[PDB]
């Protein structure tokens, strides 16, 4: 279980 | 070699989302408090003016002569109650979309950051440190041209790919970090669109209220000869 | 006979006026007070926030990639200043233009209506009293039909003269009192329309602002595939 | 020198 994104799904 | 040029700046990036930008976030986000705290004070008091020019606008409605001046002042409240509540609207706009989503994303992002940095720094140090030691035992076979045994040409083979797959993972881990800050940045211009567009809303709401009824209120007192 | 109907109204408006408008203007005046110190607070705050987020607007500016969000932040911090001083502009149409106005007003008009009441109530005793008499002495001479001497027929022209000029004195003194109501209630719904018209000023402003600026800030983070 | 009405001057 490695640590997800807080940002993962934020469009750029 | 440009590939250490790149491994720097890459621990840079990270550097600097964590020391420079969340903190810079996370005052960003006190303001923002700080700013709530002081519409809701500026809310209120609009309340209680409104209040006491209602009050004014009962004593008019009362009198011989003055009643429809009573109106106005009923109507000027009204306007305001309108555009207060227009207000309220971008307010929570403010609230539950902007400083609640800020919040939420920099709580989980001080450990999200430390963790990605070090298993880069990890992952970099173990490609390097295996391709040096591969180059190590093939510098020992060719001290002790065009020619080349078999064990050396699978060095050379086995060198080629490690050096292939560090500087791809260099490349890659790069582009990635530039990626994480401006993710990071895209979002902030985001939620704050976000609220943009609600005080558009609530300025475009006063401008026809009042366009509506400010002619009629400079009307009340005119000379009528 | 309706004349002492009258008399009693006229005395009831310059109460009205000193006990219940004029009491009402000053809580009227102290809500104002309260109202501009928030909308002080609310000022203030914005100031914290737009730096804050210049802040944040600078940090992009010097990264590799978010160059442009860092423009965008600078736009949203400078369309707000845009904003706030065209809503400063609205405060001072508040203070100097209305609530030293008002005060300014109420402040003299304690003395004046005291004073105007009580010139009405001994000029309309004074008129009352000298008609009583006039009628006394007449009632006198008359005890002891179609038939008058010299002096009973002296005695009535008089007494017409004072009745009709007690008359005028009362319906243009309640004529005059509610002018007097109507008055206040004017001025303070022209202070109030032209503060009005400083609000349609300021969200005019937001609005078009916002119009031109906001389609470039929801583009900055679009998808280009 | 009667007081002078703080409203004199207001149009109805």
């Amino acid at each position: 279980g490695t640590v997800q994104n807080p940002y993962a799904d934020v469009k750029t | 070699s440009r590939s250490e040029e790149m491994h720097r700046l890459t621990e840079n990036v990270y550097k600097t989302i964590m020391e420079q930008f969340n903190p810079s976030l996370r005052n960003f986000i006190a303001m923002g408090k700080n700013y709530e705290k002081a519409l809701a004070g500026v809310t209120y008091a609009a309340k209680g003016y409104f209040d006491a020019l209602v009050k004014m606008g009962e004593l008019a409605s009362e009198s011989q002569g003055s009643k429809e001046l009573g109106d106005v002042l009923f109507q000027m409240a009204e306007v305001h109650r309108q555009i207060q509540n227009q207000l309220e609207e971008m307010l929570k706009s403010f609230h539950n979309e902007l400083l609640t989503q800020l919040e939420q994303k920099v709580e989980l992002d001080s450990r999200y950051l430390s963790a990605a940095l070090k298993k880069y720094q990890t992952e970099q140090r173990s490609k390097g440190d295996a391709l040096d030691k591969c180059q190590a035992e093939l510098k020992k076979l060719r001290k002790k041209p065009q020619k080349y045994s078999d064990k050396e040409l699978q060095y050379i083979d086995a060198i080629s790919n490690k050096q292939g797959e560090l500087e791809n993972y260099v490349s890659d881990g790069y582009k990635t970090a530039l990626t994480e800050e401006r993710r990071r940045f895209c979002f902030l211009v985001e939620k704050q669109c976000a609220v943009a567009k609600n005080s558009a809303a609530y300025h475009s709401k006063g401008k026809e209220l009042l366009a509506q009824k400010l002619p009629l209120w400079q009307q009340a007192c005119a000379d009528p000869s």
